[PDB]
């Protein structure tokens, strides 16, 4: 029994993490619209490309 | 960020060469994706200038070369542990297979370890009593020790290990400061067990409720044969945390090291090395000496480790060098014997073959009682006696025997028959020195020249 | 479908070149005939295939076809009564094909696509199917063959054509995903079949001979390991295991053993009966032979093949017994390919690998519940062969961590022709504590005291011989004489089968416990009888120890009645003394 | 006498298999050496 | 000085490039975090670093700055009542810095720069000094630890510190030619410290035990071997060696064993009482632990800075004992290291080197007039313990041809508890011919006589034991039958001592001397009645022999008149027959 | 493959004596010596095996035809043991064994057969 | 060398005695395996039969002159088996061989040579 109420325990605990994570998935998802986007975009491509000394070629969207 | 690489020149056997790789730490985590998403774990075990040796820790099947991403994951290999893990389960790699989520980690250790400062040790000098009488007499198992049980092919270490699992306390009266009674914290390590032995252990952690203190890190024997390299690392990590920065009493089940020396053995024959008696490499003590070593009891807190570890003694001898260096690195074994368990004893330890280097911290005078010793060096001569005198019987027969040499011949299987044996009951240290006497009391006075006079004064008969 | 020339020959080893992107442990086809191999040890653009068949007449230059796929068996109706090879190649229609003679490059379908069998389906439109369920049964000879689902596909049922009699080829269900599930199903060979849960074993496996389940039992869902060197028979051993068991289907998989074996097996097994329902006995038995001059690579193949087989009839809830003879010569192929891939080896050749690749064939044996609800098990019956004696071998040793039984033949005890050979000083068996409330409840209720008390005579006898060898015949007093000759009784009346006798082969549990109780109360009332004064030379020649010593011979039939008129004899025979 | 010299005969056949066992992994290290200093002779 | 990249990490090994003009056995640093590395095997332009900690985290590419000058220990006061590692650091102030774990890459000093220590010089100006000559004195746990000049350093002093409070970085003298001269000095650990003369020896090194001094001596300038399996008591004998032995101080050496045993030589000294002086046990001994998984590379630094210690106090006066345990873990970290330079093995994978390593070591003792005109010693005992507790190692077979005091430990008599566990079949000792005049002035004048009259009757007692094991203890003669119980007897009265009982762990000689005149008395006079004529039961049931095998529980304190009535109730208990 | 000729061509009754094993297995150690591979229990090669059951396993009978090769190889054991190589690899191929003992033969007793350790 | 030319440029009589060939066995064993060849027979190398056959044959009386080198070895036996290739090849090479016993020595003799294993 007292590992009966453990496990809910921790398991209920677990589920409201995963539903954290579930908004801040979304809330990064829905960053595409936001004035500073392309300043967001560029400072993740200026860090990649400090990271990686010389690169060559730079994968991105059509968008 | 999240760096890859392409570009592995050669897989073969558990390795792969990944080139263009001055990014790899020694020592680093990789995670190995090939074109099904399927991801694989792996550690770098070479780096150059040029390429980068990988092991992996899973099974090589689907590989292929135009693809496989190598990235890189958590510089030095740590483990993830918080104080929640006490009635989980979990895989080699270190990931719960319970259906439950997984955890909250609150420190990151690196999973090797740190080796302990001698100057910052303390003595390990509690008694443990186990139950088993000749573990209680004769070869003491004193909190903070590593002692491992060398077993046969067909002996029941399993179960010993669980019985020392299900009884051993500490009795603080004996030692004289009460003070609680806190009980262990199992930490089982289980290196290619087959579902027989895993379900009898877990059976009987769950009829005696330990699974409510106890973490199981389980590597099955279907499951690859090389994260049983990473398993006692990953279970000796939540040892020493949950011991030296907790401060509970955990006891460490290291079932069947030979499993580890098999996998350390496979490793070593697929990277050229130098062999060391009878095909095992040259760092298998330095990497049997790491695992054990972590152990024991620090200066100024409040925990302890005790290790046993479970050896499948291969032609069941003391010389091929699975068991010989556990015994170089270990202080004392338990040591189980065939013949006994064809008679049909249980626990079929032979005294003789078996020893523990910590008994005269903790026993003795105001800690066990005043006889403890010396019980025990009278019932090793004696019995070693019976030992030898039985080969004399193999030689000549018995009726060319006098009356004293046939004291210890009675000696020595009522000594098997009553001391020994013992069907799953848990005689004290008390009771178990009453039988210890009663068996001196079947030798005359003239014939005990180790125990004082007072002793064999008062004690006997 | 990557496609690439040879670079090296090597042996039976292919080093091929120009395939970069062919996954590891694929099967490709090499050679311009069609051989067929398995891919390791990939190195730039530059494979390294071993061969399955022979490999003398090929050249540098040669096509080799990577087909993608790993080594997969089917899985499906029509593999009882047959046999194959290590690669799943019926033998039947191979000679039928090529002559008489074991060709090189045939590509003959394991499941025979012709043949008629009706279909009678349990799945309807608008249901769910999950990975292993049944979507309905096919009557194969008196069994109730029941085709599963994949264990890697679920969805929901589109269409279920009817009732009738098909192919094993044509698609029979239809889901709504547009795949389609045939009759028979490919299976990765090296991949274990799933299960829900593992359960403990409790039921044992009733072998037919005495004392290898007396003495040292075997459950469902456990593994034994035979050794034993030559002349110590195991031959017969393996096929009484076959012949006379509980198991409902046997998985018969010889890898590296005479040929002179497999052709007493398929020869004389549509002739003998099964006890339990009649007809022939090969309509039971898969048997995958891999004969010695057979090459050296598919005695790999083999084990995996014969493994993946049982578990596959261990999904439909058929308990099935698995003999793996000689997988020692198994590790003799392991060491061949890696001698021949220049890998250091340990411990006399072998690959350090080997316990592992013992452990994962060893681990697949047990009683499961399986993935369609219903209950299953599996045991392997491993025969190892050592050298000379010489149970210190690497392979030996590997298997004897993980075996639940160990059945240790002797030569010496074997030169005497005292057949089985089980040498009962050193064989051994974990799961006697757990068959105990089976055996009170279905043979006895003092079963397990009982064979405690033959296990103490037996090591009274056995410790006993050695001064008896010593000072000779004459010292023993009064009842050590007794313990002699009750232990000669025993290993003259109770442990030495037959095999080849109509009656004797076969020993059910309660014509062994009725040889027991025999011996046991023949030794308490001759101890009772000389307590008081009588010859011990006198009670050794009455004639009621003939009616115990010729009691095996008695039928099953005739048994209970022969043994009640032997305890009343057994009674009234030591009155008169 | 004859159980001590099967005994002998045992223990000399295993040692002198541990031997070659090892002289076999000396010559290939020394395979191993002498490729080293000569394969990379020429690609250097 | 030099500066190179990291080109490949592999455990130990660091190879790396960029270094050209580095030198052999130079101390680098390797990585950031400043590792003490090791050059081995330099070419081309690259050098193979070994490493003294855990490669775990480098990255390729990170500097490695060289230093150009070899593995230097720092020789001064203060190394007493400490505890250092492979490199002399104090784990000490690591503990003090660090938490409770031992972190690489810390760098302190070997000796205090910050305790002042009193300086009373012995120098005038003006006056000459040569490599060796004392210069001050400074008092140090009641020694009178000398301060030397550093050999090699000559020339004439110009100025001299007053008697005073100084710290060990303080120029104590100045010379002519500008050089200062402090207090401690660096020393490479590969170089026997030069020395004046060696001597031929001549008094003992007396261990405290009775079978180690009167049957197996060592002398005070000698080796000493002490092997045995796991079990058998190495470890506990050195420490008791450590403890009750006459030298001035001890260098224990943890080479590669468990650090519990090192914690409770730490713990349970410094209660004790050094015999000599009157102050602390911990007070003289100098403890270099490099524990079981404390890195594998400085062990062999651990068994050189061991050795140089105790030469620095063989050049003061002193008389020097240095415990060196477990040196085939020193040997197994030659072979580790030989692993990965990949270079041709001898026997069991050891490199060549091996023996010239130990003999190198082992030729580092042995009773020598110093440079500074005093006489000193260091006397060494090596335990090289086998791996499968067998004596034909390449480790052992190399130890024992350089070493004099040769002492196997079996593990037959130490199953049943039989402590020291001293073979004597097969362990020898050599220096009993020169020990001969220092017995016969300070132990009695019959005393080579006494011990030879013990060494015979054991050999007759190991003779006869062959008679005893084949035919039986009875068809034996009443005089040999005398001879085999005399010797069981001294077996079990004279060589047996347990070392923590608090009587009978230090036995002085001069009750040795005593135990033996009494079994020799009872021999001699047994052995007159017994061919006068008596039965051998009436003999072996007197109350004297008892009083032998209680005569070692005895004090030391009041012994001699023990002795005395021991010898008066040897004659009037065999008056009476 | 003269014995199969014979025996599965025209129907004879072949019977095959291969004298000598231990020269076979002798001259196999030889010249299997040369393409650098580990050697088995003795110093005899890993193939040995399937060596010696590719010229036992030639043996036996077709069904559809009336022909027979009988093999009696005849091998010396080295010394006075059957956990040789050459023996025990002989005997996990072959139906059986005969064989000669010492006993009977300083008996003078030709041909010196113990019954004992042989069977079929 | 100084032995044979005092022998046989000045006609002397010369006894040589050499100690501890064992130790010159070990070093040749440590030589060779740093020198990268492979150990023969129990690690010794191969051609340690010649090579130690070179300095025992180096004796011998000489026809025609007058001088005379007698050769002593002396050589510890590694665990006291005349199995062992040291003591195998002296004694395969030399003549006889006396030897010293242990029992006579820790038994109290001095010289502790036994006459019943020597020989001359
Ligand atoms: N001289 C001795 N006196 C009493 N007990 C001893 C003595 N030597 C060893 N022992 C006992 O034997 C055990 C083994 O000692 P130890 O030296 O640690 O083994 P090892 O030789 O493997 O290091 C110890 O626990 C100790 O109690
Ligand atoms: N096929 C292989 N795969 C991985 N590692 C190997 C292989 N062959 C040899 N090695 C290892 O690579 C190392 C190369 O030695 P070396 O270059 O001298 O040292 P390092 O690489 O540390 O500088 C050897 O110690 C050997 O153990
Ligand atoms: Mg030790």
């Amino acid at each position: 029994g007292e590992l009966l109420v453990a496990t809910a325990r921790t398991q209920a605990r677990g589920e409201v993490l995963e539903e954290v994570r579930r908004r801040v998935r979304e809330a990064l998802e829905a960053l595409p619209q936001k004035p500073e986007w392309p300043e967001v975009v560029r400072k993740l491509a200026l860090e990649a490309l400090e990271a990686l000394p010389g690169a060559k070629a730079l994968v991105a969207n059509p968008e | 960020l999240k760096k890859e690489y392409t570009g592995i020149t050669y897989i073969s056997g558990p390795l792969l060469f990944v080139e263009n790789a001055k990014d790899l730490a020694y020592g680093a985590i990789v995670d190995i994706k090939d074109g099904t998403g399927r991801v694989r774990g792996g550690q770098v075990i070479e780096v150059s200038e040029e390429y980068a040796v990988i092991q992996v820790f899973e099974e090589t099947t689907g590989l292929d070369l135009a693809t496989t991403s190598v990235s890189l994951v958590e510089d030095v290999a740590r483990l993830g542990v918080s104080k929640e893990m006490l009635g989980r389960r979990f895989n080699g790699i270190g990931k719960p297979i319970d259906g439950l989520p997984p955890i909250t980690p609150e420190k990151r250790l690196p999973i090797t370890g740190l080796p302990l400062n001698p100057v910052a040790r303390r003595k390990p000098e509690q008694f443990i009593q186990t139950g088993i009488s000749t573990i209680d007499v004769m070869n003491t198992l004193v909190r903070g020790q590593k002692l491992p049980i060398f077993s046969g092919s067909g002996l029941p270490a399993n179960e010993i290990a669980a019985q020392i699992a299900r009884q051993a306390t500490v009795r603080p009266d004996l030692s004289g400061e009460g003070e609680k009674e806190e009980p262990f914290a199992v930490v089982f390590a289980a290196m290619g067990i087959t579902q027989r032995e895993l379900s009898y252990f877990i059976q009987e952690f769950e009829r005696t409720g330990a699974l409510s203190r106890s973490v199981l890190f389980l590597n099955k024997a279907d499951d690859p044969t090389i994260e049983r390299i990473l398993t006692p690392r990953m279970a000796l990590t939540v040892a020493e945390y949950l011991a030296f920065e907790h401060d509970y009493h955990v006891l460490v089940i290291l079932t069947d090291m030979t499993n580890y020396c098999e996998a350390l053995r496979e490793i070593g024959a697929a990277r050229e090395e130098i062999p060391g008696r009878r095909g095992y490499p040259g760092y298998m003590y330095t990497d049997l000496a790491t695992i054990y070593e972590r152990a024991g009891v620090v200066e100024g807190k409040k925990g302890s480790v005790t290790q046993i570890p479970i050896l499948s003694m291969p032609d069941d001898d003391r010389t091929h060098p699975i068991p010989d260096l556990t015994g170089y690195i270990t202080e004392g074994q338990i040591q189980l014997s065939r013949e006994l368990h064809r008679k049909g004893i249980y626990p079929p330890i032979d005294p003789l073959p078996s020893l523990s280097r910590l008994m005269n911290n903790g026993v003795g005078k105001g800690k066990t009682r005043e006889d403890h010793k010396q019980v025990s060096d009278q019932l090793y001569s004696a019995y070693a006696n019976g030992v030898d005198i039985r080969k004399l019987v193999a030689i000549i027969g018995e009726d060319a025997l006098t009356e004293n040499d046939r004291r210890y011949l009675q000696f020595a299987d009522a000594f098997e028959r009553f001391f020994i044996n013992q069907g799953q009951q848990n005689r004290s240290i008390e009771e178990s020195l009453q039988i210890a006497w009663a068996l001196l009391s079947m030798l005359p006075q003239g014939e005990l020249k180790r125990i004082s006079k007072d002793h064999i004064g008062k004690y006997y008969g | 479908m990557i496609q690439g020339v040879i670079q090296k020959i090597a042996g039976p080893a292919v080093i091929a070149k120009g395939m970069l992107g062919a996954r590891m442990y694929d099967i490709c086809k090499v050679g311009e005939e069609g051989l067929v191999g398995e891919i390791i040890r990939l190195d730039g653009d530059t494979a390294f295939v071993q061969v399955y068949e022979d490999t003398s007449g090929l050249k540098v230059g040669e096509p080799v076809v990577s087909t993608g796929l790993p080594l997969a068996v089917e899985l499906g109706p029509g593999m009882l009564n047959g046999i194959y090879d290590g690669i799943q190649r019926p033998l039947e229609r191979i000679r039928e094909k090529t002559g008489i003679y074991i060709t090189r490059g045939v590509v003959v379908h394991a499941l025979d696509r012709e043949k008629k069998w009706a279909w009678t389906p349990m799945v309807k439109p608008g249901d769910e199917v999950r990975g292993g369920m049944v979507l309905g049964t096919v009557p194969e000879f008196g069994f109730t063959h029941k085709i599963l689902v994949p264990p890697d596909v679920r969805g929901r049922v589109k269409e279920v054509k009817p009732a009738g009699e098909y192919t094993v080829e044509e698609p029979v269900v239809v889901l709504e995903d547009g795949t389609e599930l045939k009759m028979y199903h490919t299976w990765p060979v090296r991949r274990a079949r799933p299960v829900q849960r593992k359960l403990d074993p409790n039921t044992p496996f009733l072998t037919g001979m005495r004392i290898l389940d007396v003495l040292f039992p075997v459950a469902m869902g456990g593994t034994a390991a035979i050794p034993g060197p030559f002349g110590s028979g195991k031959t017969v051993t393996q096929q009484s295991l076959a012949k006379w068991s509980n198991a409902d289907v046997v998985v018969y998989v010889g890898c590296g053993e005479r040929g002179n074996e497999m052709t007493d097996v398929l020869v004389e097994f549509p002739e003998l009966t099964d006890p339990k329902t009649g007809g022939p006995l090969m309509h039971r038995t898969v048997l995958i032979a891999n004969t010695s001059n057979m090459p050296v690579a598919a005695r790999e193949a083999s084990i995996y093949v014969g493994v993946t087989i049982a578990e596959y009839f261990r999904d439909q809830g058929f308990s099935v017994a698995l003999m793996a003879d000689s997988t020692s010569r198994w590790a003799e192929a392991l060491r061949e390919i890696s001698s021949r891939l220049e890998e250091m080896p340990a411990e006399e050749g072998y690959p350090p690998y080997l316990a592992a690749r013992l452990a994962a064939f060893y681990e697949r044996a047990g009683k499961v519940i399986t993935l369609g609800g219903e209950e299953g098990a599996v045991t392997i019956v491993g025969a190892v062969s050592p050298p000379g004696g010489d149970m210190s071998e690497p392979v030996t040793q590997s298997t004897l961590r993980i075996v639940g039984a160990f059945w240790r033949l002797d030569a010496s005890l074997a030169f005497r022709r005292h057949f089985p050979a089980i040498n009962w000083n050193g064989s051994y068996s974990l799961f006697t504590s757990a068959l105990d409330p089976w055996y009170r409840e279905n043979v006895a209720e003092d079963y397990p005291e009982l064979r405690d008390a033959i296990s103490e005579l037996l090591q009274r006898e056995a410790g006993l011989q050695e001064i008896v060898q010593l000072v000779g015949p004459d010292a023993l007093q009064d009842a050590e004489r007794l313990v002699i000759e009750v232990g000669r009784i025993i290993r003259e009346d109770f442990l030495q089968q037959n095999a080849y006798h109509e009656v004797d082969a076969y020993c059910s549990m309660k014509k062994a416990y009725g040889i027991m109780k025999m011996i046991l109360a023949f030794y308490k009332e001759a101890e009772a009888a000389i307590k008081r004064g009588v010859s011990i030379d006198e009670i050794l020649q009455l004639p009621v120890l003939e009616r115990i010593g010729r009691a095996r011979y008695v039928s099953e039939e005739e048994f209970p009645a022969y043994f009640e008129e032997a305890m009343k004899e057994i009674q009234g025979a030591f009155k008169a003394l | 006498i004859p159980g001590i010299r099967a005994q002998i005969r045992f223990i000399q056949q295993v040692l002198e298999q541990r031997e070659r066992e090892d002289t076999f992994r000396l010559k290939r290290i020394k395979g191993k050496i002498e490729a080293r200093e000569a394969e990379e002779e020429g690609g250097r």
